[PDB]
């Protein structure tokens, strides 16, 4: 059974590094493609790197072009990300996947880049927040600026991360007007 | 952006068939490189739902089908039913980049009910926090199904794009889905201009 | 009948310092395919005559790919010096086997490729003989720890060839594959045609 297993996540701040990793096992890994794909919270899947089974490195997104390396280890069978000068908004899930074909591919020919097996990804969080107490405002008929999460309120909404990389959120008595 | 276009938010009733486009470039689809469906559930790692364009997975109903043609691909869904609510993404590849692309995702609601409407409540900035630093506008969205809404401010009748953070529709413990947006100002920004306010578009 | 077409014919190549290796055996090995159209093609060998391959057997072979600069095609063979030799892929001065290499202009100087070709610029030794240096951690330069970070005296290793197809010749990509033909007491696995 094919097991993809990432590594090296972790919170990290603004302009720092780190090295993802992926443990493949239960295929020919050397046979495929491998692929970085990221998910930031409640976003869609964007590509972020990709390398061929004779180690050939695909490209890159371009928010990520120059800063990020992708790199595999066909003797260990592992996949590895470097992460240079991290941004904020490389604040993600990391998946490792496994490309659905065995094609070797040829240059006169077209790609053809599909992932049939995923892992479950790595949490990278690039924040410069440390623990701060929040301010709040009248509420209920405002919690802000606040970290880590969570915070108590006693309809509570969920926050909102800000660009200052601290939550915010509200909670909402509707009573009678009397 | 995504390079691939998918329409934020598609929905049917159970039985009914629903399908979701993918439009692409002369770079990527229209080039001739295949394009590829995933399936994801929220908390869940995405799932090769097509390949190449019409092949179905192993363990992928026959009630799913895709094509591709031109500058555009296709998912169809037949039989729909309550399991297929899920995000779905296609995807492809781009030689003008060099690299995989994937569509923006298209949220499939299978509708239980008819369409509940969003509660919307603005509230201006405190007076204890303009006397303070700052100035901000909370308006909190509640009770809406599907779960896509898209927030819009206004500064009088005009767009506001600079301090504004919006987030994703967030389950109740209703069934029903909840939004908040929040726009920063500065106390001199809440008087230079008139009036603001918060638009909500939902299905 | 041994894949050396998907090694010489491959749509990616990698970068020097992460070059690939791939293992050739329990095949039939038609050398006399080891060619092709790309400007500036060479192939040389130390130690053996390529006219003989088919005519030869081996335990097992391996192919080693990689693109580097026309100006250091040079520097891969038997007792070379330079960034190349030291820091990034290294024969032997012993070495025994073929270096195939051709100019690759048509396919890796494009923009959207700026990144995908990489090569190794500090390192604390110089690689032994097939060694693989992969890591990218920060070269320290000087006295003073890096705490992870790039800055005064502390370079990241890796640097990139960002090649463009109106520069000269020797700064174009080239794709190179070395052939190692590996001969032990054991029973051959890899044979030309002929036998
Ligand atoms: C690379 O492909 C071409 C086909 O045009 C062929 O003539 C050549 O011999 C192939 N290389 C090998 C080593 O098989």
């Amino acid at each position: 059974e094919v097991q993809l297993v990432e590594s090296g996540g972790g919170l990290v701040q603004p302009g720092r590094s780190l090295r993802l990793s992926c443990a493949a096992s239960g295929f020919t890994f050397d046979d495929y493609a491998m692929h970085w794909v990221r998910q930031a919270p409640g976003k869609g899947l964007e590509w972020v790197s990709g390398i061929t089974w004779n180690s050939g490195t695909i490209g890159y997104a371009d928010s990520v072009k120059g800063r990020f390396i992708i790199s595999r280890d066909n003797a260990k069978n592992s996949l590895h990300l470097q992460m240079n000068s991290l941004r904020v908004e490389d604040t993600a899930l990391y998946y490792c996947a496994k490309d659905n074909s065995d094609y070797s591919g040829y240059y006169w020919e077209l790609e053809n880049y599909g992932m049939d097996v995923w892992g479950q990804g790595t949490t990278v969080t690039v924040s410069s927040a440390s623990t701060k107490g929040p301010s709040v405002f009248p509420l209920a008929p405002l919690v802000k600026d606040y970290f880590p999460e969570p915070v108590t309120v006693s309809h509570t909404f969920p926050a909102v991360l800000q660009s200052s990389g601290l939550y915010s959120l509200s909670s909402v008595v509707t009573v009678p007007s009397s | 952006q995504s390079v691939l276009t998918q329409p934020p938010s598609v929905s049917g009733a159970p039985g009914q068939r629903v399908t979701i486009s993918c439009t692409g470039s002369s770079s990527n689809i229209g080039a001739g490189y295949d394009v590829h469906w995933y399936q994801q559930l929220p908390g869940t790692a995405p799932k090769l739902l097509i390949y190449d364009n019409n092949n179905r997975p192993s363990g992928v109903p026959d009630r799913f089908s895709g094509s591709k043609s031109g500058t555009s691909a296709s998912l169809a869904i037949t039989g729909l039913q309550a399991e297929d609510e899920a995000d779905y993404y296609c995807q492809s590849f781009d030689s003008s980049l060099s690299g995989v692309v994937f569509g923006g995702g298209t949220r499939l609601t299978v509708l239980r009910q008819p369409k509940a409407a969003p509660s919307v409540t603005l509230f201006p900035p405190s007076s204890e926090e303009l006397q303070a630093n700052k100035a901000t506008l909370v308006c909190l969205i509640s009770d809406f199904y599907p779960g896509a809404v898209t927030v819009a401010w206004k500064a009088d009748s005009s767009p506001v794009k600079a301090g504004v953070e919006t987030t994703t529709p967030s389950k109740q413990s209703n069934n029903k889905y909840a939004a908040s947006s929040y726009l920063s100002l500065t106390p001199e920004q809440w008087k230079s201009h008139k009036s603001y306010s918060c638009q909500v578009t939902h299905e | 009948l041994c894949p050396f077409d998907e090694v010489f014919n491959a749509t990616r190549f990698a970068s020097v310092y992460a070059w690939n290796r791939k293992r050739i055996s329990n095949c039939v090995a038609d050398y006399s395919v080891l060619y092709n159209l790309a400007p500036f093609f060479t192939f040389k060998c130390y130690g053996v005559s390529p006219t003989k391959l088919n005519d030869l057997c081996f335990t097992n072979v391996y192919a080693d790919s990689f693109v580097i600069r026309g100006d250091e095609v040079r520097q891969i063979a038997p007792g070379q010096t330079g960034n190349i030799a030291d820091y990034n892929y290294k024969l032997p001065d012993d070495f025994t086997g073929c270096v195939i290499a051709w100019n690759s202009n048509k396919l890796d100087s494009k923009v959207s490729g700026n990144y995908n070709y990489l090569y190794r610029l500090f390192r604390k030794s110089n690689l032994k003989p097939f060694e693989r240096d992969i890591s990218t951690e920060i070269y320290q330069a000087g006295n003073k720890p890096c705490n992870g970070v790039a800055g005064f005296n502390c370079y990241f290793p890796l640097r990139s060839y960002s090649f463009r197809p109106t520069y000269g010749v020797g700064h174009q990509p080239y794709r190179v594959v070395v052939l190692s033909f590996e001969l032990l007491h054991a029973p051959a696995t890899v044979c030309g045609p002929k036998k």
